């Protein structure tokens, strides 16, 4: 499985590093320009992703909840390669998508669209406070203090049920000092 | 050497007890 | 080569060789014919019928006119409580006369002393007069003193153990080691009390009494007056003897040269008796008369191992033992003072002065020691460990350090202690089981940078008294 | 000065006297010594063993068990050797390797290992097993 | 990297800081003598010091940024060093407080 994930990641790394229009490497430039002002994200136009290699867009649109994290991982690797000297740290970059696909009006979205990429429009009626979600949990066993960590991607997660080698019935707790968190906000669209 | 392992004691009517005073 | 075969066989153990009898009729005879290939039996546990077939196997094979063969270890224990009696009956009824059990471990917990004695008496397979070592995990009886009569019955006995798992209601030159262990919950008296105070055991090298309850009615018992009976006593271990006191013991040690030589002492009272300070008062009947010669030096001058875990000794008492040079130092190698609530280290602002331990003086005195145990010594907070850090130059012999089950000691003190010790080459071994405050990453650093050859961090281990290894208090 | 042996097949060998006096009867039987019982190949193995264990002290062995991880039949001929003319450390090595060989093996495993038949009448083998079971683990 | 291995150096650096900016030693002793007087005279000041965070910067920028960015590893040694200072004064854990120039924090 992770061999295929490695190949997906390499394909996205090549998309960032190779995609070019009219002599400009727009995604290398955008990634660098974002890094300088210290926003760790990349805005990708899916027209360009389709134009580069439509197999990649097929993988992404088939199952975005597994493929978006791999694309974000690819962006981190290129970010380091174009902003940190190789052999003389950054968070996991957010992937932002621009699209011109046909919109689905809010009332038409239903069971056939579950897990698909969807484009729509509306009016935001509410905005909640910034809740905190984990990107990376430092973890240890309450009894034997076996220590491990869980990387988390927010596309649909839990702690393990029992210790990874007696430790009791439900043994793991979080270590908040070495865990990492991100802002999460809820919006209501009408 | 052997630290303890448990067992269940039991009591019943018996001829000696039945022959006690 | 039929003559050399025992040398081959004895590299493999009894039951396993007996299975090897079935390989072929030839090798069956080659094994079976050499009785001295058997020197241990383990029937632990065994069911009645298999014990019958064991006795039968002796009655067929070992039965011989020549009064030769002897067995170096016979462990027997019943699978079933009722069959305990049947196995023991058969053993003393049918053991072949010409064959001498050297060392009998008759682990028969249900059986009483009286019944064991009767089975020897009316069983009449007389080897039990002539065996060398004995052990009896058995039920005690307070009503009768038959266990004393075991020694009288068994004149060749050098090493005797009794493990009085339950209760139900003159010169002994032969003996060398007496181990008396009791279930403190079930046993509510002292089995060998009359025997120990009245008799002498003049060649007794080691004595180990645990779990017994000293009578209140007998100050001769409580003052260890009997304990004077046993010169040459190379080691004394005494633990969880609920109504004893280290105070009375030290009063004995004050007023007689009771022992020409103790190589090791181990005293562990269970409940917190009041503070004992070293009773250095040397009274004079008159200044016109001699001050009483205090025998602390010549009594304790010989010690290699001193163990006082839980004993309420005050810190100053131990410093005085070192400043007086009653403890020799040049011969002392292992010191255990764990669980002593009356120890405080010099950096502590909160104290009464005579509870202070002056570790600098102590480690100057007895520098060549190998093994320290400070487990359960809650007073050893991180600040107090600084005293050990600065006294690293005086403990260069130290290999084994137990400080486990200390709920205070952070990994900071552990780390800087091992780091200054590294200025001495790792410490050989360190125990911090149950120490809730040592950070897992720190002990993983200790492993990774190899500051200790072995370090134990079983955080989940609730207790320290490993039976046989650390303690002879029963279960 | 090194002593000159004669094997049990006839050819000569030469080793240092302490190497030769790994044989304990060499001190008595008789700078020349006939060794009538020991085969040529076996005496070579005896010599090379003693040449490794030149300085070994005697009042499980890692080197011996692999040094002797060899033909069973020649190895048991070493067991038959080293005893009519006594060479005790080789007996110790032999005990160690045969015990390590034997340790886990049933009667049928031993029958195929030492290459022998079931010499019992089998119902009597069953009977003795049925009279033996306290050896059961 | 494990915190315990650097705890001692962090302790002695905060001890050197407190020794340097002796107004904090004077504050510790003032609190102690006030509390002793009011205990005997028969209302109590707390075992707490406000350190000017600027002083800690000017002393040691690395430790200062440690307090700001990794307080879970830098406040416990600072409070241990402060407690040891209070212990070094004649005759309970002491706590810290901060003032000044937090910047982005
Ligand atoms: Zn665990």
């Amino acid at each position: 499985n992770d061999d295929d994930n490695t190949e997906i990641i390499k394909s996205f790394k090549n998309f960032i590093l190779e995609f070019r229009l009219d002599s400009q490497f727009i995604y290398r430039d955008q990634l660098r320009n974002n890094i300088l002002v210290k926003n760790y994200s990349l805005t990708v136009n899916m027209e360009h992703l389709i134009g580069y290699n439509e197999d990649i867009y097929k993988k992404l649109s088939d199952e975005p909840s597994d493929i978006i994290p791999l694309f974000e991982t690819a962006i981190t690797q290129v970010a380091k390669r174009i902003s940190i000297l190789s052999r003389a740290s950054l968070p996991t970059f957010q992937l932002i998508l621009n699209s011109n696909a046909n919109q689905i009006p809010l009332r038409d979205l239903d069971s056939e669209h579950v897990s698909k990429i969807v484009r729509l429009s509306g009016i935001i009626i509410s905005t909640s406070v910034l809740s905190s979600r984990a990107t990376y949990l430092s973890i240890m066993c309450r009894n034997c203090r076996h220590t491990t960590s869980i990387t988390i991607n927010n596309f649909n997660v839990s702690l393990p049920r029992s210790c990874l080698s007696n430790c009791g019935p439900d043994p793991y707790i979080i270590i908040h000092e070495s865990s990492k968190f991100i802002d999460q906000q809820f919006l209501k669209l009408q | 050497a052997i630290t303890a392992r448990k067992r269940r004691p039991q009591v019943k009517l018996t001829a000696e007890k039945l022959l006690s005073d | 080569p039929i003559e050399i075969l025992p040398i081959i066989f004895q590299r493999f153990t009894t039951k396993e060789l007996v299975t090897l009898s079935l390989v072929c009729n030839k090798w069956r005879d080659k094994i079976l014919y050499h009785l001295d290939c058997f020197q241990e039996f383990n029937l632990a546990p065994i069911n009645f019928k298999n014990f019958v077939k064991f006795m039968d196997f002796l009655q067929q094979n070992f039965t011989r006119t020549y009064r030769k063969y002897i067995l170096s270890q016979v462990k027997v224990s019943s699978r079933i409580t009722s069959e305990e009696l049947r196995i023991t009956q058969l053993l003393f009824s049918k053991m072949p006369k010409c064959i001498n059990i050297e060392r009998l471990i008759l682990s028969m917990p249900t059986l009483t002393t009286t019944q064991i004695f009767k089975l020897m008496v009316r069983g009449g397979t007389d080897f039990f007069t002539r065996l060398l070592e004995l052990s009896l995990m058995i039920t005690y009886r307070p009503d009768k003193q038959h266990e004393l009569e075991i020694l009288q019955t068994c004149p060749l006995l050098k090493k005797i153990e009794l493990i009085f798992v339950n209760s139900l209601v003159v010169i002994y030159s032969e003996l060398e080691k007496i181990t008396l262990i009791c279930d403190k919950k079930k046993i509510k008296n002292f089995p060998l009390c009359r025997a120990l105070l009245r008799g002498q055991f003049p060649l007794l090298q080691k004595l180990t009494i645990t779990g017994v309850t000293f009578p209140m009615n007998n100050q001769d018992i409580m003052n260890f007056q009997w304990l004077l009976n046993f010169p040459d006593l190379k080691e004394l271990w005494i633990e969880d003897n609920d109504n004893c006191e280290l105070s009375k013991f030290l009063q004995l040690l004050k007023f007689s040269n009771v022992w020409k030589n103790l190589e090791k002492l181990t005293f562990r009272e269970n409940k917190l008796y009041p503070i004992v300070n070293l009773d250095e008062d040397q009274p004079v009947t008159n200044d016109d008369e001699v001050p009483s010669m205090l025998f602390y030096k010549e009594n304790l001058q010989n010690l290699e191992k001193l163990d006082l875990m839980g004993t309420s000794i005050s810190g100053s008492a131990l410093t005085r033992l070192c400043e007086q040079e009653y403890l020799d130092g040049r011969k002392l190698r292992s010191l255990n003072i764990g669980n002593c609530p009356n120890i405080q280290f010099p950096n502590n602002h909160a104290h009464t002065a005579r509870m202070i331990l002056d570790v600098n003086a102590v480690l100057k005195r007895l520098s060549k020691l190998e093994e320290i145990n400070l487990s359960h010594l809650s007073s050893l907070n991180d600040s107090t460990m600084k005293s050990f850090i600065i006294n690293v130059p005086f403990l260069e012999n130290l290999k084994r350090l137990d400080i486990s089950h200390n709920f205070e000691i952070t990994g900071i003190s552990i780390y800087e202690f091992l780091k200054k010790f590294q200025m001495d080459q790792p410490l050989a071994y360190l125990n911090i089981d149950g120490c809730s405050q040592v950070s897992h990453i720190t002990v993983n650093m200790i492993r990774a940078q190899n500051l200790v050859t072995q370090v134990d961090c079983v955080y989940e281990r609730d207790v320290w008294r490993k039976f046989g290894i650390n303690s002879y208090s029963y279960s | 000065s090194n002593v000159v042996l004669v094997s049990g097949e006839g050819e000569r060998f030469t080793v240092d006297k302490k190497i030769a006096e790994r044989s304990l009867l060499l001190k008595n039987y008789l700078i020349v010594m006939p060794v009538p019982n020991v085969r040529s190949s076996v005496l070579q193995k005896v010599i090379e063993w003693a040449e490794h264990h030149r300085d070994s002290n005697f009042p499980v062995d890692s080197w011996d068990r692999e040094f002797l991880k060899v033909d069973q039949e020649m190895l048991y001929e070493i067991i038959l050797a080293a005893n009519y003319l006594n060479i005790k450390p080789l007996l110790d090595a032999g005990c160690k390797v045969v015990a390590e060989m034997i340790r886990g093996r049933s009667p049928e495993e031993i029958r195929r290992t030492f290459n022998i038949v079931n010499d019992f009448t089998p119902e009597e083998e069953a009977a003795i097993r049925r009279e033996n079971e306290w050896a059961e683990d | 990297f494990a915190p315990d291995a650097v705890f001692g150096d962090r302790v002695r650096r905060f001890q050197e800081f407190l020794d340097t900016f002796t107004s904090y030693r004077d504050s510790v002793r003032s609190i102690q003598v006030y509390n002793s007087n009011n205990a005997a005279n028969y209302n109590i000041l707390p075992h707490r010091i406000i350190i000017s965070l600027d002083d800690l910067r000017e002393f040691d920028r690395s430790f200062w940024s440690g307090i700001l960015v990794e307080p879970a590893y830098f406040i416990p040694p600072a409070e241990k060093a402060l407690t040891d200072l209070a212990d070094s004064m004649d005759d309970h854990p002491w706590k810290l407080s901060f003032k000044g120039s937090f910047g982005a924090h």
